[PDB]
RNA sequence: GAAAUUGUUGAAAGGGAAGGGCAUUUGAUCAGACAUGG
RNA sequence: GGAAUACUGCCAGCUGGGACUGAGGACUGCGACGUAAGUCAAGGAUGCUGGCAUAAUGGUUAUAUGCCGCCCGUCUUGAAA
RNA sequence: GCCCUGAAAAUGGAUGGCGCUCAAGCGUGUUACCUAUACUCUACCGUCAGGGUUGAUAUGAUGCCCUGACGAGUAGGCAGGCGUGGAGGUCAGUGACGAAGCCUAGACCGUAAGGUCGGGUCGAACGGCCUCUAGUGCAGAUCUUGGUGGUAGUAGCAAAUA
RNA sequence: UUGGCGGAAAGGCCUUGGGUGCUUGCUGGCGAAUUGCAAUGUCAUUUUGCGUGGGGAUAAAUCAUUUGUAUACGACUUAGA
C-alpha cells in the first residue's frame, strides 16, 4: 500500500489537427504501455481524468479535474483520440493524464 | 516512465538522437545527455568540418552580433541540431527545451546516476559497417572549442573512481549470490519457480 | 410557468461586430457588409470575422424565448398587461422604462393577481 | 400602448406523449460474473477491496459483500461496470442470500440491527469457505493497486 | 454636456508592433429557476 | 490414389468492445411472435438510480496556451504591395 | 543504371527547416495509418417544388399541416426587412412621483440592419401600430466646417563688441 | 555517533557504534458498514508576509562637496570625521 494507483498513466500530446489547423474538440493522449492499436482498442471508453491545482478553493478543496473518456484509437502506434467534458485547456499538451479501468467490460 | 531519463551520448548519431530527444521533450519528459564530446556523425570528418565552415560564413552583415550564433562546443552543436526540431519560438517550445540539459563528459550528480542509450540512434546498429563517420568532440576542437583536453583529464579521473565503485559492487553482488546459493534451492524456491519466480 | 419548448439552442452567441472597428474609433461595431474590392472578409478568407447569414437562424420552436422561456411583451400600464391575461404560459411582460415608479407598483400588483410574469420587477423600487 | 399585441398567441394546451414502444428487457451480465467470484472494485467508497459477488439485484446491481470481517466491507450493492472479474472463485452453496433484494436496500445516521445481523449470518459461512484455500483470506485482506509496470490491457486478474 | 484627446485612481498584460479567429484553463461578473408537508 | 489447406466468393449464420444521435408527441400504417388471451426491438427513448444549492451548470468579459489571421478603399488580367 | 569530371558572380541561406548515408537518398513492390467547407447518415435555418386542409364547429387562409430536393459569387437584377425628419388615423399611449438625450468589458430578443431592459446622469417633452411623405442611413471623395493628437517640453529663443 | 572519500557544477557518498519506532518471517484477539451503485475522498513544493524561543551579528551606497589620469549630459577617476 505504498502504490494505490487504479489507473494507468497518460500524457496529453496535442488537439487532433492537420498541418495548419487544429481542433480543441478531440485531444489526443498516449497510453503509457500501450504501443498498437491493437492494445488500445482495450481503452476506449474508459473514462479519463486530467487533474489540476487552483487557488480558490470551491468544494473545501484546491483541486480540480476535468473528466472525458477515450473514444478510438489514433494511428498506428497506441496513441488515442479522447472528449473531454470541457476542452483540455492547452498548456497541458505534454501534461500527465489520468486513464481508468472503468466502464469494465472485462 | 522516469522523472530524468539520462542518455550517454556516446556511439549515438546527432540526427536520430536529436530527433528522440525532441520529442521526449514535447511529451513532458525531462532528459539530459551526458558525454555530448563522443557523439558520431556519418560520413567523414572532412566533410562536416567543411559543413561548419559554411554555417561559419554566416552572420549579419551590418552587425555580425546580430546575426548567427556559431556554438562550437560539442553539447551545444547537439543542442542546434535538437533546436531546430522544436517549435522553438513559441511558449509551449520554451518550456519543452528548459527540461532538457546537454554536458560534455558526465559532471556529477549524473556521474552516480544510470544512464541509457537509445537504439535507433545509436551508430553501430545503424550506421551500415564500412560507413566513414566522425567524433563529434574532434570536429569541435578544430572550430574552436576549448576543452577538448580538460574534458579528457576530468573523464579518466572519473573512470578510475567508477571502476572502483563497480568493482566493489561486483564483489557484494558475488556475496549476495553466494549467500543466496542455499536459500536458492528451498522449498520457498521451489514454489516460486512454479509460477515463474 | 412556461409550456415546455426543446432546448433553445443558439447557434452564434458571438456579437458579430463591423470589421475594423476595433481599428478605428470612427468606425462602430454595428454591423456592416464589406463590399470592398480586395477585402478579406468579404472573400472569406481563413482567420477573419464570420459574418452573418441566414443558416445561423435559430429554432422556429425557440425563436424569440427568453431562457425563462417566454416571449417578452413590453407593457405601459395596466391595460396593457392585461393584453396577457390568458397568455400568462407564453409571454412574460417587461415594463416600458418609461413608467414612473408609482405607476410600476401598480402593474406589479395586478400582474401578482393575474399570475404574468414580470421581467422587470425592481423597476424603479424603493430600497 | 408600449407595443402592439399579437395577432396569434399559441395553444397553452400541452400535448401528451406518443405512446413509446420501448420495453424493459432483462440485462445479461457478462460471463465472468458468476456468484462467488471475487471482485476488484474499480471506483467509490471502496475502491481497491477485493470483495466477493453474491447475487445479481432486481436493479441490476452486484450484491457484494467482502466478508466484513475480513476487510470492512459489508454487504452492499456495487455496480458491475465498474468491477474486475477475477478468475478466483469462492463457493456460495451455504450462503442464504435469498431476502436480500432491492427494497432491502430501500432508503426509508443509525445502522440497523437487522444489518448487522445478516452481516454475521452470511459472513461466517463465507469466512469458513474462504479458509479451506490458503493465503485467501489475506489475499482479500489486502488491497489491489497498479504497480510500476502493469498493463491492465495484458493482466490476467 | 457625446467623440477624438487628457490627469488621477483601480485591475491586468507586455523578450523587434498592436489588433483578430476557433477552443478551453484561470480570475472577474451575470443569470435561470420555484415549490412541500411543518 | 484419397485427403487437407491456401486463395477468392456467398449466408435473409451466431456473437463481444467503442463512439455520435434520440428529431417526433393521443390513436390510425406494414408487420412479427404466440394455440390462445396477449406480447413486441413493427410509422424517431425509455426505464432504474444518483448529484447540485450562497451550488452543478450556462452567458459574458480579461488573460494565458495550441493552431490559424498581411490594410482598408480604389482602378486593374494581376494589390499586402 | 547510380556515382564522378565537364559545372564561373556578386549581403549570409536554404531538398520549407532540422538533419539523414543497409537513409530520412534513387528504382520497384506490399500493407497499415493521418487529413478538406468533398462523400454517407442525422438535427436545425432558408429557398424552390408538389400535396393536404376553415365542411358546421375561438386565438393568424397572404395561414396551418405533409413530403422531396437544393444553398459559391464580383458587375448587376429582383425580393423581404432594419433605421431617420415631417404628415393623416388610432392606442382616451409614456411623462416633472421624471419626457428626450447621454454614459455603462450589466441583462434579454433577432442570422443581421436593429429592438428591448436595468443602473447612473439629466430636465420637458415623447412613443407603438395602420398609413402618407422625403433635403432619409458614411470610412473614405489630396471631401466641407469645427475640434484633437503623436511629433515635443522637441526645433529653437546664437547677426548688430558688454 | 567513529572513520574516511568526493571540487567538473564536489554539496553527495561509503563507514563504525549503540539508542528509538516499525517489521507482512510466523501464530492469535478486536476494528471497519449508513461516504447508501461512480462523480471532489493520498499531499507534493515554491515563494512571501506575518507569530512565538534560542543562538547570532552591530554597515554602507547614493546626492551634495572635491580631483582632472575622465567627460557632450549621464558616466569615469580622486579627496574629505
Amino acid at each position: 500500500a505504498e502504490s494505490h494507483r487504479l489507473y494507468v498513466k497518460g500524457k496529453h500530446l496535442s488537439y487532433q489537427r492537420s498541418k495548419r489547423v487544429n481542433n480543441p474538440n478531440v485531444s489526443l493522449i498516449k497510453i503509457e504501455g500501450v504501443a498498437t492499436p491493437q492494445d488500445a482498442q482495450f481503452y476506449l471508453g474508459k473514462r479519463i481524468a486530467y487533474v489540476y491545482r487552483a487557488s480558490k478553493e470551491v468544494r473545501g478543496s484546491k483541486i480540480r479535474v476535468m473528466w472525458g473518456k477515450v473514444t478510438r484509437t489514433h494511428g498506428n502506434s497506441g496513441v488515442v483520440r479522447a472528449t473531454f467534458r470541457n476542452n483540455l485547456p492547452a498548456k497541458t499538451f505534454g501534461a500527465s493524464v489520468r486513464i481508468f479501468l472503468y466502464p469494465s467490460n472485462i | 516512465v522516469e522523472p530524468v531519463v539520462v542518455i550517454d551520448g556516446k556511439g549515438h548519431l546527432v540526427g536520430r538522437l536529436a530527433s528522440v530527444v525532441a520529442k521526449q521533450l514535447l511529451n513532458g519528459q525531462k532528459i539530459v545527455v551526458v558525454r555530448a564530446e563522443e557523439l558520431n556523425i556519418s560520413g567523414e570528418f572532412f566533410r562536416n568540418k567543411l559543413k561548419y565552415h559554411d554555417f561559419l560564413r554566416k552572420a549579419t552583415a551590418f552587425n555580425k552580433t546580430r546575426g548567427p550564433f556559431h556554438f562550437r562546443a560539442p553539447s551545444r552543436i547537439f543542442y542546434k541540431a535538437l533546436r531546430g526540431m522544436v517549435s522553438h519560438k513559441t511558449a509551449r517550445g520554451k518550456a519543452a527545451l528548459e527540461r532538457l540539459k546537454v554536458f560534455e563528459g558526465i559532471p556529477p550528480p549524473y556521474d552516480k546516476k544510470k544512464r541509457v542509450v537509445v537504439p535507433q540512434a545509436l551508430r553501430v546498429l545503424r550506421l551500415k559497417p564500412g560507413r566513414k563517420y566522425t567524433t563529434l568532440g574532434k570536429l569541435s576542437t578544430s572550430v574552436g572549442w576549448k576543452y577538448e583536453d580538460v574534458v579528457a583529464k576530468l573523464e579518466a579521473k572519473r573512470k578510475v573512481s567508477s571502476a572502483e565503485y563497480y568493482a566493489k559492487k561486483r564483489a557484494f553482488t558475488k556475496k549476495v549470490a553466494s549467500a543466496n546459493a542455499t536459500a536458492a534451492e528451498s522449498d520457498v524456491a521451489k514454489q516460486l519457480a512454479a509460477l515463474g519466480y | 410557468a412556461s409550456l415546455p419548448h426543446p432546448k433553445i439552442v443558439k447557434k452564434h452567441t458571438k456579437k458579430f461586430k463591423r470589421h475594423h472597428s476595433d481599428r478605428y474609433h470612427r468606425v462602430a461595431e454595428n454591423w456592416r457588409k464589406q463590399k470592398g474590392i480586395d477585402s478579406v472578409v468579404r472573400r472569406r478568407f481563413r482567420g477573419n470575422i464570420s459574418q452573418p447569414k441566414i443558416g445561423y437562424g435559430s429554432n422556429k420552436k425557440t425563436k424569440f424565448l427568453s431562457p425563462s422561456g417566454h416571449k417578452t411583451f413590453l407593457v405601459a400600464n395596466v391595460k396593457d398587461l392585461e393584453t396577457l391575461t390568458m397568455h400568462t404560459k407564453t409571454y412574460a411582460a417587461e415594463i416600458a422604462h418609461n413608467i414612473s415608479a408609482k405607476n410600476r407598483v401598480v402593474i406589479l400588483a395586478r400582474a401578482k393577481a393575474l399570475g404574468i410574469k414580470v421581467t422587470n420587477p425592481k423597476g424603479r423600487l424603493a430600497l | 400602448s408600449a407595443q402592439k399585441a399579437p395577432k396569434w398567441y399559441p395553444s397553452e394546451d400541452v400535448a401528451a406523449l406518443k405512446k413509446t414502444r420501448k420495453a424493459a428487457r432483462p440485462q445479461k451480465l457478462r460471463a465472468s460474473l458468476v456468484p462467488g467470484t471475487v471482485l476488484i472494485l474499480l471506483a467509490g467508497r471502496f475502491r481497491g477491496k477485493r470483495v466477493v459477488y453474491l447475487k445479481h439485484l432486481e436493479d441490476n446491481t452486484l450484491l457484494i459483500s467482502g466478508p466484513f470481517k475480513v476487510n470492512g466491507v459489508p454487504l452492499r450493492r456495487v455496480n458491475a461496470r465498474y468491477v474486475i472479474a477475477t478468475s478466483t472463485k469462492v463457493s456460495v452453496e451455504g450462503v442464504n442470500v435469498e431476502k436480500f433484494n432491492v427494497e432491502y436496500f430501500a432508503k426509508e445516521k443509525e445502522i440497523k440491527a437487522e444489518r448487522v445481523e445478516d452481516q454475521k449470518v452470511v459472513d461466517k459461512a463465507l469466512i469458513a469457505e474462504i479458509k479451506k484455500t490458503p493465503l485467501l483470506k489475506q489475499y482479500l485482506s489486502a488491497s489491489f493497486s497498479l504497480k510500476n509496470g502493469d498493463k491492465p490491457h495484458m493482466l490476467k486478474f
